[PDB]
């Protein structure tokens, strides 16, 4: 399938989703949304495993390097996430955005 | 109001006006009177900031007509039950909540008052002055809704998912307008161009075109300062009602992540893809002697992200003892590098201010 056209949501209404055989359609069940999610997340980690590769390592992934082979500034930061972080109990916090979960309070 | 009245009847005009050879320069002239009466209706401490507290590194704007689907989406995504105020439609802006996604804050709006049809101008404004939108559609009814979101917001001159385009306009003295092209025009005769020109009341210009631009692009360039160029993300709602293989075909469209908020499907690529398209800087401290932290990194926004931007973040003072700072990161161009005030910081690099 590879590099295809891109397409607007006025062309996928009017022409696109008309030419799929209706009786070939795979439903759109809790198994087969994970099955095609599976695969979706691995293509991205495949993708991203490509640019990465071409990417200029960031400040953090450089000091990782250089790990695994003067300010006092501590009063003004431990003040900062102090505050930063205070109001935090009304705040729902995702962390490093993987595997949210989403239940609703109150 | 007259300038209100006075929209409407070049609004009327252009629908009943067929579009040829012979009315193109006026229906130019119509767009830019058009384009000018709108700017008017900004003219005026504005939006994010002023009309809202802002409460974020970023904030971030939802627009959709009201729905079972849009409430849950916004419950789900801020982790908060909707309020009182949520579900009335005479309110024009609610914050749904603030959340932390990779160390930022991030305040969520909601604007139900760009759909409608002094406090309205307030709506605009914070629309106007979000750092991205979120267009929540039922894809099993995208289309009307999509058009009127649209035309609202590019009303307002905000420009979705787009790029200024790359005209410029240097104004001259004497012999009238004069163009210049780089890839042929498709779009643009030079009646049109001075028809916008005129219009304008510029007597005498040089434009230079790097763009197949069309009519509305040199308007927007025109009106440079007031567009606000803004990263969108349609939310298509609803999955549920397709299929595996209609599913795969929307990712065939741009900035559009498709999800069910009934089941979560796809909300945690909604969210990853929010973190991209906001571009947001985290910088990691680090003292002299020990490693930087990782875990608390201070979030700076993608055009306010000077090492001068990181100083006043921390502390006001700071500023005035600056020696200088050592960066390691994808900002510099040797590891690591001795930098100023002004220097441009980029996501994740690693920071070391020096004491004057």
């Amino acid at each position: 399938l590879e590099k295809q056209p891109k397409i607007t949501l006025e062309e996928f209404i009017e022409t696109e989703r008309g030419k799929l055989d209706k009786s070939k359609l795979t439903p759109i069940t809790i198994a087969n949304f994970a099955q095609w999610k599976k695969d979706h997340v691995i293509a991205k980690i495949n993708a991203e495993k490509k640019l990465s590769s071409k990417r200029k390592p960031t400040g953090r992934e450089i000091i990782l390097k250089m790990s695994a082979e003067a300010w006092d500034l501590t009063e003004f930061t431990d003040a900062l996430k102090k505050a930063d972080h205070q109001d935090d109990g009304g705040i729902k916090d995702y962390g490093d955005g993987s595997n949210p979960t989403f239940d609703i309070k109150k | 109001s007259t300038t209100v009245e006075k929209i409407k009847a070049i609004e009327d005009e252009m629908a009943r006006t067929q579009k040829n050879k012979a009315t193109s320069f006026h229906l130019g002239q119509l767009k830019a009177k058009l384009a000018k009466l709108r700017r008017e209706l900004l003219t005026s401490g504005a939006g994010i900031g002023f009309d809202v507290a802002r409460t974020g590194v970023a904030s971030v704007g939802f627009v959709g007509f009201p729905s079972v689907g849009k409430s849950t989406l916004l419950s789900k995504l801020t982790g908060t039950e909707s309020e009182a105020a949520e579900y009335e439609f005479t309110t024009l802006v609610t914050v749904p909540g603030v959340i932390r996604y990779k160390g930022a804050k991030i305040q969520m709006l909601d604007l139900p008052g760009i759909i409608d049809g002094g406090r309205g101008k307030q709506v605009i404004a914070v629309a106007r002055t979000c750092n991205l939108l979120f267009i929540i559609l039922d894809v099993n009814k995208p289309l009307h809704h999509k058009q009127i979101i649209e035309k609202e917001l590019e009303g307002v001159g905000i420009r979705l998912n787009k790029t200024p385009p790359d005209i410029l306009i240097k104004k001259k003295e004497k012999g009238g307008i004069s163009i210049t092209n780089t890839v042929p025009l498709t779009h643009l005769g030079n009646d049109e161009i001075r028809a916008v020109m005129s219009e304008y009341r510029i007597n005498s210009a040089e434009i230079a075109f790097r763009c197949d631009a069309t009519v509305d692009d040199l308007i927007d360039v025109l009106e440079a300062s007031s567009r606000r160029y803004m990263p969108a993300i349609y939310v298509l709602n609803k999955i549920d009602s397709l299929s595996i293989e209609e599913l795969e075909l929307l990712y065939r469209i741009p900035n559009a992540v498709p999800i069910s908020s009934g089941q979560d499907w796809n909300l945690d690529e909604l969210l990853q893809v929010m973190w991209d398209r906001l571009n947001l800087v985290r910088i990691y401290t680090k003292p002299k002697g020990q490693i930087p932290d990782f875990t608390d990194p201070v979030v700076l926004r993608s055009d306010r992200c000077s090492v001068k931007d990181f100083c006043n973040q921390i502390h006001k003072s700071l500023v005035d003892d600056f020696r200088n700072a050592l960066v390691y990161g994808s900002s510099v161009k040797h590891q690591p590098q001795y930098v100023g005030l002004s220097h441009i910081l980029e996501d994740e690099d690693v920071v070391t201010i020096l004491k004057k």
